[PDB]
C-alpha cells in the first residue's frame, strides 16, 4: 500500500 | 584541483574516494522526483587558475545504489538534464577559481507509480558518482568517486503524486462513534487520481474491516470507512477527479460497524491500506 491507516478504538462496558 | 564535502571531507589532487552523508528531503517535481541535490554537499576548486583551466564531467557508470539501483532517472548537471544512470559522459564544466564552488549535481527519479514510495534507511548507500577531472595543461585525467549515503530515514516518492503521511493513526471515540482520518494528496501536475482500500474484511460487502486487536479484543465490531456518508469497501476504486499542486483530502472517516453477535468490551483495531491509481 502507499499509505497505512491504523484505526484504534475500544468498547467500554456499562 | 581538489574537492571537499560540506563536512570537510577531502579528496586531494590526483583523485580518490570519499563518503558523503546527506540529509534527504525527496519531493515530487513535474515529470521527475528529486532524490538529492549535491550542489550543497560537494565542492571543488582550481589550484592554479591563472595558468590552467580545469574541466569536470560526470562520467558514465554513475548510478543509484541500494534500493534505488533499479530505478531510472535523470541528473541535472549545471542546469541541464541527462539520463541517469549515466551511459555517456556529460559535457565539461569549467573550474577557474581557487574558491571552492559547488559540483552542480542533483539526482532525480523517473515516476513509475501514482503515489508510491520506496523506503530509504539511514546509513544506506543511495548513489555512486564518478567525477572526472581533466585540464588544458597536460594529460591529467583524474577520478573523484563520491559514495552518497542517506543520513536519515525517508521515503522517496516514485509517482506523480505524494501524500500528507505514509502512516496515519486515528483514535475512535469509545464505541459508538467516528473520527476523521487526516489524509491528503497532491500531484506535481494534474493527474486523474483514484485510490482503493485494502485489508481484512468481516462482511459479505467487503466494507467492514476486521478487528485484529491482539490483546483483550472487543467482539461484534469492526471498522468501516465512510466518505461523507458513502461506505468505502475494500478493493473498490474511488475517484478523486483531477488532482494538482493543491492538496486534496480523501475525505475519509472511520466508524465502528456491527459485524454480528453480542458486542463485548475490549480493544478495537484495524489496519487499512490505501493505494493510489491513475484513471
Ligand atoms: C603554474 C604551474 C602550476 C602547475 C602545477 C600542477 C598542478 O596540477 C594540479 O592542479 C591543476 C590545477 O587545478 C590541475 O589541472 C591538475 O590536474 C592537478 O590537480
Ligand atoms: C455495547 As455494550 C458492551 O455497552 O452493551
Amino acid at each position: 500500500a502507499d499509505v497505512t491507516i491504523t484505526v484504534n478504538g475500544k468498547v467500554v462496558a456499562k | 584541483f581538489a574537492c571537499k564535502t560540506a563536512n570537510g571531507t577531502a579528496i586531494p589532487i590526483g583523485g580518490g574516494s570519499a563518503n558523503v552523508y546527506v540529509n534527504l528531503a525527496p519531493a515530487v517535481n513535474v515529470g521527475q522526483n528529486l532524490v538529492v541535490d549535491l550542489s550543497t554537499q560537494i565542492f571543488c576548486h582550481n589550484d592554479y587558475p591563472e595558468t590552467i583551466t580545469d574541466y569536470v564531467t560526470l562520467q558514465r557508470g554513475s548510478a543509484y545504489g541500494g534500493v534505488l539501483s533499479s530505478f531510472s532517472g535523470t541528473v541535472k548537471y549545471n542546469g541541464s538534464s541527462y539520463p541517469f544512470p549515466t551511459t555517456s559522459e556529460t559535457p565539461r564544466v569549467v573550474y577557474n577559481s581557487r574558491t571552492d564552488k559547488p559540483w552542480p549535481v542533483a539526482l532525480y527519479l523517473t515516476p513509475v507509480s501514482s503515489a508510491g514510495g520506496v523506503a530509504i534507511k539511514a546509513g544506506s548507500l543511495i548513489a555512486v558518482l564518478i567525477l572526472r577531472q581533466t585540464n588544458n595543461y597536460n594529460s591529467d585525467d583524474f577520478q573523484f568517486v563520491w559514495n552518497i549515503y542517506a543520513n536519515n530515514d525517508v521515503v522517496v516518492p516514485t509517482g506523480g503524486c505524494d501524500v500528507s503521511a505514509r502512516d496515519v493513526t486515528v483514535t475512535l471515540p469509545d464505541y459508538p462513534g467516528s473520527v476523521p482520518i487526516p489524509l491528503t494528496v497532491y500531484c506535481a501536475k494534474s493527474q486523474n487520481l483514484g485510490y482503493y482500500l485494502s485489508g481484512t474484511t468481516a462482511d459479505a460487502g467487503n466494507s467492514i474491516f476486521t478487528n485484529t486487536a491482539s490483546f483483550s479484543p472487543a467482539q461484534g465490531v469492526g471498522v468501516q470507512l465512510t466518505r461523507n456518508g458513502t461506505i468505502i469497501p475494500a478493493n473498490n476504486t474511488v475517484s478523486l477527479g483531477a488532482v494538482g499542486t493543491s492538496a486534496v483530502s480523501l475525505g475519509l472517516t472511520a466508524n465502528y460497524a456491527r459485524t454480528g453477535g453480542q458486542v463485548t468490551a475490549g480493544n478495537v483495531q484495524s489496519i487499512i491500506g490505501v493505494t493510489f491509481v491513475y484513471q
